[PDB]
Parts: C-alpha cells; structure tokens; sequence
C-alpha cells in the first residue's frame, strides 16, 4: 500500500488537510492508510473515514445516475442508435463505484467491525456496511441484486438491534441509522410502508426524549429529526 | 425526488 | 496510451458524456486520446479540450491555494510547529497541478500549434499555451519563475499579434485572449497599469464594433466585455 | 479577490 511508509498521525493530519481542500479522493486514500495501520479508530477518525468515502461515492452515484438516464433514453422506441459508447462509459463509472464500495466493505471486514465492541463504534460501522451494500444495490441488476439487498438489510438490522438496546432514542448515531434504514426500505426494498412506520416511530420516540438533552445535543438530534420529517413529507 | 439519507457532518 | 485502442469519434462522444456527468478527469483523458489520434480539432472539439482541462486544473488551483494559505499561516511567528505534513501535501498537489499543465503544454507542442494555420485555431491554442504557463507561474518560486512568466508572455503576445490582424475587435476568441492577458499582467507580471490599459482599450474597441453584430453574436461579445468591466471595477 | 479570467462555455 502506498501509505504504508507514512505515520498514522501524519495520515490523519493529511486527511484533515484534504478535507479543507475538498480533495476527497486523497482524503479517502489517507484514511484507508490510517485504517490499515490496524489500530481502532476514534470517533473523530471514524467520521473522517465516513466523510471521505461518502463524498467519493457520492460523486460516482451522481455521475452514474446521469449516465444511466442517458442510456435508458437511448434505449427507447424512436431513439437513433448511437453505438456502444453510452453503455461502455456507464459500465466504466459503475465498475469504479463498485470498486469504492468493495474497498470500504473490505476495511469494515478486515478488521474494523470485529474489533468494535462499544455500541457507538459498532453501530457506526454496521450502518456503514448497510450503506455501502445499499449503494451496490442501487446499480445491481444481475443474479446478485437479491443477495446484495439482503446483505444491506442484515447489516442495518444488526445495527438497529444494538442501537435500540444500548442508545437513547435521541442519540445521533441511532437517528441516522434509522434514517438510512428507512431510505433502504423506501428506495431499495420496495417497502414504503415499513419506511414510513420506521421514520414515524423514530421521530416520535426522539421527540419524547428531547427534554433530557443539553442545547447542543438538542440541536444535533433535531437536525436529524428534521430529515426524517422531510422524508415523511415526501413519502406521504 | 430521492429520499434524504444522513449527510456528512465535518 | 490507454485510449490508443478507442475510435476518435468514440473518444469525443465519451468526452461529451463525461461533461454531462461532471467527470472532468475522464473528459480530459478522453480528449487527450482524441488529440493523440493526430488529426486537427474542430472548434467544438477544441472547446471540449479546453473545458476538460480547465476544470481539472481549476480544482487543483483551488486546492493548492487552500494548502498554500495553511502553510503560510503555519510559517509565522507564534505558530506551533506541526511537522512536515502541510508542506508535503501542498507539494503533492503542486506536483499534480504542474503535471496537468505539462500534459496540456505537451499536446500543444506535439503537435496542435504547428498544424494550426487558421487564426481561430492558432489564437485559441496560443492563448491556451499562455494560460497553462500562467498556471505554472502561479506556483513557481525557484529559478524558473522568471522563465515561466516569459513563456506565458511570449505565447500571449504571439496570440495577440495574430488576433489584432485577423479578427474583429468583438470576436470572442480575441476578447477572451485580451481578458486573460490582462489577468496575466495584473496577477502575474506585476503590471497593473498595463492590465488596466489593455482591458480598457479592448472594451472600448469592442463597444464601437457591436453595431455590426447579430443578436446572438452581440450576446457572446457583451458577456466577455462584462468580464473586462468587472476586472476594471476591481482594479480601479 | 482574484481577477476574472475567461470562463468555460459548454
Ligand atoms: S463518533 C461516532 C458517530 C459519528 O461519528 N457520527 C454519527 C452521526 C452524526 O452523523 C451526526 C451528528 C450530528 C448531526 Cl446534526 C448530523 C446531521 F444532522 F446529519 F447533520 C449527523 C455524525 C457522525
Ligand atoms: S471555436 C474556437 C474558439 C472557442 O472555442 N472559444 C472562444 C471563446 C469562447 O470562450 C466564449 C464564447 C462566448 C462567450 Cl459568452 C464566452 C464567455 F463570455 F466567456 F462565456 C466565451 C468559448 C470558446
Ligand atoms: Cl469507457
Ligand atoms: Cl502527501
Ligand atoms: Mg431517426
Ligand atoms: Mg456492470
Ligand atoms: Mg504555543
Ligand atoms: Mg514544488
């Protein structure tokens, strides 16, 4: 690995610099190098890893949607056939996206999840696993779409089970997990009623616990609660 | 319009 | 070259797809492959080449400025010394930026400029040469800053000489060349008075020729004229 | 504030 010769602390420092520079491919490579040092990650370091790869895969998802739309249009009655290039380039971007997802899933499997024993770290990583299987599901069409969806579901479910046992209903990790699992239900699993029920129950249980929070924690929780509300408004 | 997932928080 | 096996027309098609997807590194690689086929470029193809690399180097310039600012701050009385990492990462980005500039200058030298005989193509390429030497100048500090600046100046000057002989004063190629040369004077060459004089004369000579233009050409010319005005407002 | 150079036109 090209980061093998760099100090862990230097990789984290440069990840933060890359973030400031909006150089998210670099930021992800630095954080991959930091993970591969083999030590567990702090909460700030877990967040750097997530921010980096979410930005990288986010650009790929956006590009893939543009290209898939063009391809779908090209494949309709009355469309002048224009050769293999749209499909080829959509496939190129898709393969790069799947590669990023596989890299993240690899870091989680080797060995972030198995070393994560505290609820805050373990739920964070299992949510990430669900998220990157969900991004794989977004582009899956062959035999394995069903198995990819089930892998996402399983990871989210393990994360949910832990979060409900170990975290208050306002906890931001728990809230964002529920948000993303509800997105999985609506957008991937063809289960909009489950998505709505999860978002509603999550919102209501958090509302009832807000009185326990400081001003700063109240701000964190209500920001994510607003996203649940936004989706419920979209979905209903 | 696609559903909103958890955003980045720097 | 990894694009050597792809048809010229397929490379141009995919450059346009990459543009739609905002995948400008891909767009630049496709256009490099198209240039290396060895045929001259049409006006649309020249524009694709310019759009691609300007977006790539633009991201690098933005990142380099962020990192250089952090480095400059770190190097001031009362700044806790934080090791070599800021300098290292600024150097990494700087080297990547210089590489992109060298790639573009290489395509112009081998062999776009020497095959460009019409004024519209030759001025376009010489302006590009000035622009990418100017981007090199923005990060140059060693012995060669003077020679890089002179190379930019020389290319812009050859382009200006042709444009004034062969193009009307409202021509958008001529106007954007004058705009960028005025930026060179103000931002690189420490010649703000030359920058102002060039921007003013360019603006005034175009104003006097607008009556000759169609609605569509009038829109093109006045849009660039506005940029000259914006700079004059900034500079005075 | 830096001077404005010729922008991209798609
Ligand atoms: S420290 C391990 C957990 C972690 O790093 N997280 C969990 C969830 C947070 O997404 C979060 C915190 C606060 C807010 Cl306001 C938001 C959001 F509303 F989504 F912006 C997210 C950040 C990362
Ligand atoms: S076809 C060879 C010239 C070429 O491709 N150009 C020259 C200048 C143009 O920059 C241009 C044209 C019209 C407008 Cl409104 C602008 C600008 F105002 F800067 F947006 C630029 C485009 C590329
Ligand atoms: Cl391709
Ligand atoms: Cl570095
Ligand atoms: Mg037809
Ligand atoms: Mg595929
Ligand atoms: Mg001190
Ligand atoms: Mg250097």
């Amino acid at each position: 690995g090209a980061m093998g010769s760099m100090e862990r602390a230097s990789l984290i420092q440069k990840a933060k610099l890359a973030e400031q520079a909006e150089r998210y491919e670099d930021m992800a490579a630095f954080m991959k190098g930091a993970v591969e040092k083999g030590e567990e990650l702090s909460c700030e370091e877990r967040n750097l890893l997530s921010v980096a790869y979410k930005n990288v895969v986010g650009g790929q998802r956006a590009a893939w949607r543009v290209l898939s739309s063009i391809e779908q249009k090209s494949n309709e009655e009355g469309s002048e056939e224009k050769g293999p290039e749209v499909r080829e380039y959509r496939e190129k971007v898709e393969t790069e996206l799947q590669g990023v997802c596989d890299t993240v899933l690899g870091l989680l499997d080797s060995h972030l999840i198995k070393e994560a024993g505290d609820a805050e770290s373990r739920v964070f990583y299992l949510k990430m696993k669900g998220d990157y299987y969900r991004y794989l599901a977004e582009v899956a069409t062959g035999d394995d779409k069903k198995r990819i969806i089930d892998s996402a579901r399983s990871a989210y479910q393990e994360a949910m089970d832990i979060s409900k046992k170990e975290m208050p209903p306002t906890n931001p990790i728990r809230l964002g997990l529920a948000l993303n699992f509800s997105v999985f239900h609506y957008e991937i699993a063809n289960s909009p009623e489950e998505a709505i029920s999860l978002a509603k129950t999550t919102f209501d249980e958090a509302m009832a616990d807000l009185h326990t929070l400081s001003e700063d924690s109240y701000k964190d929780s209500t920001l994510i609660m607003q996203l649940l509300r936004d989706n419920l408004t979209l979905w209903t | 319009q696609r559903s909103t997932s958890t955003p980045n928080v720097h």
